[PDB]
């Protein structure tokens, strides 16, 4: 495929797992320098092919705080509503289900993401609040389950980009 | 058939949207040809100089230049000529224009021309081994040949292509047949000269290579008998290291 | 822009290495102390007609960018003298000078520039020069660099005291020493009558030093005062020497080799891993590994751990070289209907030591195939085996014209064991069976035919005829040199002899001889001259006569060159269809060639390059003849059992190394040429 | 040859090519926009699709300068987890992958040092940060590398035994078993350091270490 | 058997000059300054130290005299071992 993974060197991982090495009585064996030591670690990671390599994206007080994009400190934060309504439809074909007006509260819509790599179309549902803690009107958009071409997924690598999609298009746009 | 081998060196550089480039080289080619009751080994090695200047719009302007020493041992029955040394100089130069345009992202349509002067000593030696005098000497032969090609060049990269993949085709016409010649018989005396040709030509097979360590190579032939039964010669190898 | 005199690329390393790089800020503090700086360095080329500007063009984004202006007018040395000196011509000392103040007009060997280094390594030379005469008392009183008032000529001149002679009374020794003393005093056992050099105290120290890291003791400490007696004129030395500790070789670790095993290295080094160190084993084991031939570098270091005093690890940092390649091509054509050929030839495959040879050839004309294979170290110790088969049933049948057809082939298997540091001797046993088939009417073959007994038609061009051989071989290769390519000492003799043993067709027995020798004349071993040569002789026994098609030949590559491939030897006479000479040769059993060679550097490209390719003139001196030859047969034909009809001829050589391998590219002109020379002048051998 | 137009545009072609996978005409566009804007709001990612378009590409080694680069540029970013381990896949493909692969030869006794900085970069890492995303084909690779450097000293210590420089196997073998007593090469080396102690006239040790075996037989 | 064999050696050589200056009842690092850095040690159990002799020429006899020390868990020698053969 050449797009998104590791060179196909993958033969490592049928490897013995190591084995520890019994002390007899009467002798002990010499002091384990410790350089090489590896601990015990978790599991549940997708290795091999299914491991995925990509760049994780990093969001444009450019908010980078994982599920959350709270970026924020202007006067007119309220009118960034009917800007985020320009956005839908209007400007990229995005309707909210559910977006008062004065409220700048919303619901996103099941979109579809076709940015190649064999990503189908992203079905990411969120909710559109602006708040203004700490600063005035800040933009935050709290993205929810996303179906790609699975029927469901909650890996925090495609998670990331399906939020920073959003993210991106109103850094870029605002 | 025949063997050619050239080397040499080149400078160049830039300049408000063209680069100039000249160069030196020398060359060498044998040749050993069979007829029915002649047979010659040939062998013309001298040097030259060559310009090289091209553009960013898409235009290439070549020349190259060069004298050769061809030295030639025929043995020939007819005329009683025996096994005769003919050795003389031999300057020729030619210049060419070419405009390889963008035709796509993968290949580039370049269509040319070329013309090229050469003059060069006769062959003047006395027949009196046949028992008559049979005077053969030729004036100051200064051929002169045309050529209009049009071609198409894949621009292949990545190191997965890599190649040099060319098609297309050429026609060379003589501009200049003055090769006179003259012979004595106890008859009576005849000259004769040179006329035009039509000849034409084809591509090359592979030019092929991925990265700084492959190198392919295959020619394409073409032998039109039909014509004046002319042929070519093609090869195919590449090499590689550990 | 502006600067010619050095290339810009120190310059830019210049500038990054002070701290100023692409994509940091800028501090204009350091903008005056790197143009100062800049300043400084053109005035240490001498050119003092030099001023670096600085342009700044500010950019949007914040952004600058930084262009230098060099207008550097020119330079100037034009006056050398060594005022204060009384016994010495200045002109000789001016002999040994690095920097020259002027040179004649037939040669264009030195330059004119002034460089201060080049200075002070000038007058570490006058120093050593009047030191190691006998002028203890010397010193340099004053050196003085003078500008003439147009920045356009620069003179320098030194002062100091001649001083007077002095003689080598006695030397000595002190210090704890190690306990062989004995030997150490008789490296230093000096006889009196003689003046002072102290360049040979100083080798005395080196070699001193050698020979204590030759028992065993890797950090020494020497030191030596000259006691000088200037009543009596004479002086003493006064040498002190630590025994230091005895050091050992925890590990021995390679580093650098990406496709060769640790055993294949680990394998050489006569010196060991666990024992105490000597630098004359690691100095072996190094020119060994030089010697292998596939490391196009190798240099060894010496470390001693942060741990135990006395505990030192080495290792040995290489890089490979590309060895051996596969080959593969088709030949189609209608003049030569379809041919085809392949082959691997690789000396060390896939990194694992062993050497292999595989190619085959086939077409109308010719079909060819061999198959070698080879271990160096068949057992640890390092005795050889190898095996080679061969099948060469060309059947040049087109034409039929000035050959022979023959089907032929064979199987041997030789194994060599090393003896002593340098020399291993080699056994070996063969099988080939040869089928000669057609022939062609010539004379000096039809001997051959009658030394067994049989007597075939001479107006004939038929017939056929079927040999087997049975051959014991033997061989000598005296080797030592400092690498595998092209190198610059040392020398390299190659015996190879063979026999047949009883129950075989042919009878009779072979011998050869190779030397190549190489002897430098400069201490870097740059320029090296070179000696080649080659001897063979055999011929049949018990009443027979040795077979024609296993005789020698001679012309071509790496033989006497510029004649023709294969060109040197009697040429036959063909049987009437009277007696029709030939224009090739046949093969005489007896030659002998010489070749003396210049080697030098080639004066255009840089030295990234250098160490690949290598140029040099030749003198090819070469000579093959046949003892047997019936002269009272055709004497009217001229007779060459005589061997003084010498072939041989000059001109130069150039060799590349490059990616895709050896090559060859040599011109010549042959002077004591003779007939059947079909010269030429450029040969593209691989 | 470049664009000199706002940057919205050429970030978007940057990434909208790299997601095609033009690498060769990706690299010196990423390049020149990184150097005429060193401090765009996120030039870290720029940076980190510099880093996955040189491995990519197989640039290895500017690769490796790009990581050396980033890590002392921010040793602290939420993300660098991610370069740690682009740095020891690195490390680890430029190590081991030749004629060799195609061919299956053991690449064991060849030389380390790659397989030692990756190890020890892939053991930081692992160390590090417990809880990322590349944790377990991480410690995968811990152990094969392990059970690599193991077989090297093995294959040098099979060597010595067979020169028959019965002191050098003692201390090698005794290096291995004190750095690697978890693996293979250890399991069939120990009868080697019986064999040296046997022929070295020291049989007192010999058995003690032949009580090992009696450990494991299995 | 013929093959040239190189020469060997695989320990640290003293000689009976440093074996007389051997001495029950006295340090480790005096004894490691007297006779070099032990290059064996056991490390299994007893901290015992080994010194070995291998020198051969080539297809000769092999020359051995190994000398054994015993330290007790304290840093003072408690007995020696010498062997010529």
């Amino acid at each position: 495929r050449y797009k998104r993974q590791v060179s196909g060197d993958e033969a490592y991982l049928e490897a013995a797992p190591l084995a520890e090495l019994h002390a007899p009585a009467g002798m002990i064996l010499p002091v384990t320098s410790g350089d090489y030591a590896i601990p015990v670690t978790n599991g549940s990671g997708a290795v091999g092919k299914a491991l995925d390599i990509r760049p994780p994206a990093q969001p444009l007080r450019t908010q980078f705080t994982g599920d959350t994009a709270s970026l924020l400190e202007n006067g007119r934060g309220n009118t960034l509503w009917p800007q985020v309504v320009s956005v839908l439809a209007q400007k990229n074909y995005t309707i909210t289900q559910r977006d008062d007006a004065g409220q700048t509260l919303t619901t996103d819509w099941v979109q579809w993401n076709r940015l190649d790599e064999d990503e189908q179309y992203r079905g990411r549902y969120q909710i559109s609040v602006k708040p203004q803690g700490y600063q005035q009107a800040v933009t935050v958009k709290l993205l929810n389950l996303e179906q790609a071409g699975k029927p469901v997924a909650d890996a925090a690598s495609m998670q990331r980009y399906s939020t920073e999609m959003m993210n991106v298009i109103s850094a870029g746009l605002d | 058939n025949y063997t050619h081998v050239q080397v040499g060196v080149d400078k160049k550089h830039e300049l408000d949207g063209l680069d100039l480039f000249t160069g030196f080289t020398v060359t060498h080619t044998d040749s050993s040809a069979s007829a029915d009751v002649f047979s010659g080994k040939t062998k013309s090695v001298g040097a030259g100089l060559y310009a090289s200047a091209m553009f960013d719009s898409g235009a290439y302007i070549d020349l190259i230049g060069k004298y050769v020493h061809h030295d030639n041992e025929y043995t020939a029955t007819f005329a009683g000529l025996g096994t005769r040394d003919y050795s003389t100089h031999s300057w020729y130069a030619g210049a060419e224009a070419g405009y390889r345009y963008h035709v796509t992202e993968d290949a580039w349509i370049e269509p040319q021309a070329e013309l090229v002067y050469g003059s060069v000593s006769g062959k003047q030696f006395a027949w009196k081994d046949q028992g008559m005098h049979l005077s053969m000497k030729d004036k100051d032969y200064n051929p002169l040949i045309g050529r209009t090609g049009v071609d198409v060049g894949k621009s292949f990269s990545g190191k997965d292509w890599k190649v040099t993949a060319r098609a297309g085709l050429g026609y060379q016409f003589d501009l200049l047949a003055n090769g006179e010649t003259v012979l004595r018989d106890a008859s009576g005396e005849k000259r004769i000269k040179g006329e035009k040709d039509s000849r034409m030509l084809m591509s090359v097979g592979l030019n092929a290579e991925i990265r700084d360590n492959v190198r392919f190579g295959l020619e394409f032939e073409k032998s039109a008998f039909g014509k004046y039964n002319v042929d070519n010669a093609v090869n195919a190898n590449f090499r590689y290291c550990f | 822009s502006g600067n010619k005199s050095v290339k810009d690329d120190m310059l830019k390393q210049n500038l990054e290495a002070s701290g100023v790089r692409v994509g940091e800020s800028l501090d204009r503090t350091t903008i005056a102390d790197i143009e100062k700086g800049l300043e400084d360095f053109y005035y240490s080329v001498g050119k003092y007609s030099a001023s670096v500007k600085a342009v700044v063009t500010p950019l949007p984004r914040n952004r600058v960018d930084l262009k230098l202006v060099f207008q550097e007018g020119v330079s100037a040395i034009q006056q050398i003298n060594i005022v204060g000196n009384h016994a010495f011509t200045t002109d000789e000392l001016i002999s040994h000078f690095q920097l020259r103040d002027e040179v004649p007009w037939w040669n264009v060997v030195g330059d004119r520039k002034y460089q201060k280094q080049k200075l002070a390594g000038d007058l570490e030379t006058l120093r050593s020069y009047y030191l190691d005469r006998g002028y203890a008392r010397f010193n340099i009183d004053s050196t003085q660099v003078s500008l003439t008032p147009d920045k356009k000529g620069i003179y320098v001149t030194v002062n100091i005291t001649e001083g007077d002679q002095y003689k080598l009374s006695g030397v000595e020794v002190s210090g704890n020493l190690a306990g062989h003393s004995a030997e150490i005093e008789q490296l230093t056992k000096i006889e009196p009558g003689e003046l002072y050099n102290g360049t040979k105290v100083t080798k005395m120290e080196d070699d001193i030093k050698k020979l204590l890291g030759r028992y065993g003791y890797a950090y020494p400490r020497v030191q030596s005062m000259p006691e000088i007696n200037d009543a009596d004129k004479t002086v003493k030395l006064r040498v002190n020497v630590d025994a230091g500790n005895r050091f050992y070789v925890r590990k021995i670790r390679f580093e650098g080799n990406d496709t060769s095993k640790d055993a294949v290295l680990r394998r050489e080094m006569r010196q060991m891993e666990g024992a105490w160190l000597g630098s004359d084993l690691v100095d072996q084991g190094k020119e060994r590994l030089n010697r292998l031939g596939f490391f196009e570098t190798v240099d060894t270091d010496t470390q001693r751990v942060p741990g135990s005093p006395d505990q030192v690890d080495v290792v040995y940092k290489v890089k490979e070289r590309n060895t051996g390649c596969f080959n593969f091509g088709i030949g189609y054509g209608t003049e030569s209907g379809v041919s085809f050929q392949a082959g691997v030839q690789q000396d060390n495959w896939l990194g694992t030591g062993y050497a292999v040879g595989i190619n085959g050839t086939k077409n109308d004309y010719q079909t060819y195939a061999e198959l070698s294979v080879t271990n160096p170290y068949f057992t640890v110790d390092g005795v050889s085996l190898g095996g080679r088969l061969f099948y060469n049933d060309f059947q040049a049948d087109d034409a039929d014209l000035s050959d022979y057809t023959n089907k032929s082939y064979g199987t041997d298997v030789t194994l060599g064991f090393p003896i002593n540091e340098y020399n291993s001797l080699r056994a070996g046993l063969g099988y080939v069976h040869n089928s000669l088939s057609n022939m062609q009417p010539q004379v000096a073959m039809w001997r051959y035919l009658y030394s067994m007994g049989e007597h075939p038609s001479t107006s004939d061009q038929d017939n056929s005829f079927k040999t087997d051989d049975f051959t014991f071989n033997y061989g000598w290769t005296y080797n030592k040199l400092d690498r595998g390519y092209f190198p610059t000492d040392g020398s390299r003799v190659n015996l190879t002899g063979k026999v047949t043993i009883p129950g075989s067709d042919n009878e009779y027995y072979k011998v050869t001889l190779d030397t190549a020798t190489y002897v430098p004349i400069d201490d870097d071993h740059k320029w090296v001259v070179l000696g080649r040569t080659r001897w063979g002789y055999g011929d049949g026994l018990g009443g027979k006569e040795m077979p024609f098609y296993e005789n020698f030949y001679a012309g071509g590559s790496s033989t006497v060159r510029g004649f023709q491939s294969n060109t040197i030897g009697p040429k036959a006479v063909y049987f009437p269809h009277d007696l029709c000479k030939s224009d090739d040769a046949v093969g005489g059993n007896a030659m002998a060639v010489a070749s003396l060679e210049f080697i030098t550097p080639t004066p255009f490209i840089s030295d990234k390059y250098a160490n690949s390719v290598r140029t040099s003139f030749f003198w090819d001196m070469g000579t093959v003849w046949d003892t047997n030859w019936d002269s009272s047969q055709y004497s009217g034909y001229p007779d060459y059992s005589d061997p003084s009809n010498i072939r041989m001829s000059a001109g130069i050589a150039l060799q590349w190394m490059s990616p895709l391998g050896p090559l060859v590219f040599s011109y010549a002109q042959p002077f004591k040429k003779y007939d059947g020379d079909k010269a030429e002048q450029f040969q593209f051998n691989i | 040859e470049v664009p000199d137009n706002p940057p919205n545009e050429i970030y978007a072609t940057a990434q909208q090519k790299l997601q095609d996978g033009n690498w060769r005409q990706a690299i010196t566009q990423l390049e020149a926009l990184d150097n005429r804007y060193p401090f765009g709001p996120y030039s870290q990612q720029v940076q980190l699709d510099l880093i996955y378009a040189y491995y990519k590409n197989a640039d290895l080694p500017l690769a490796q300068a790009a990581i050396d680069r980033f890590i002392r540029l921010n040793p602290t970013h939420p993300n660098i987890d991610y370069v740690m381990y682009m740095r020891g896949l690195t490390n680890m493909a430029l190590d081991d992958s030749a004629l060799q692969g195609f061919f299956g030869v053991d690449r064991s006794d060849r030389d380390p040092q790659h397989a030692r900085a990756a190890f020890s970069d892939f053991s930081k890492l692992v160390r590090g940060y417990p809880n990322s995303q590349y944790t377990t084909d991480a410690t995968k690779r811990l152990v094969f590398l392990k059970d690599r450097l193991a077989k090297y000293e093995y294959s040098v210590a099979e060597y010595y035994t067979e020169r028959g420089a019965w002191v050098a196997v003692v201390n090698r073998v005794e290096g291995m078993l004190r750095d690697y007593p978890d693996t293979q090469a250890t399991r069939d080396a120990l009868p080697l350091m019986e064999n040296a102690y046997r022929q070295m006239q020291m049989n007192a040790q010999a058995e003690k270490v032949a009580k090992i075996i009696a450990a494991n037989s299995s | 058997r013929v093959v040239y064999r190189p020469d060997i050696n695989q320990g640290n050589y003293l000689t009976a000059n440093d074996v007389s200056k051997i001495r029950v009842g006295m340090t480790q690092q005096q004894v490691a300054y007297a006779l070099g850095t032990p290059l064996m040690s056991d490390p299994f159990g007893t901290n015992t130290w080994f010194y070995v002799f291998r020198q051969q020429p080539g297809h000769e006899g092999v020359t051995q005299q190994t000398l054994t020390l015993t330290f007790n868990s304290s840093g003072v020698l408690t007995n020696i071992d010498n062997k010529p053969a």
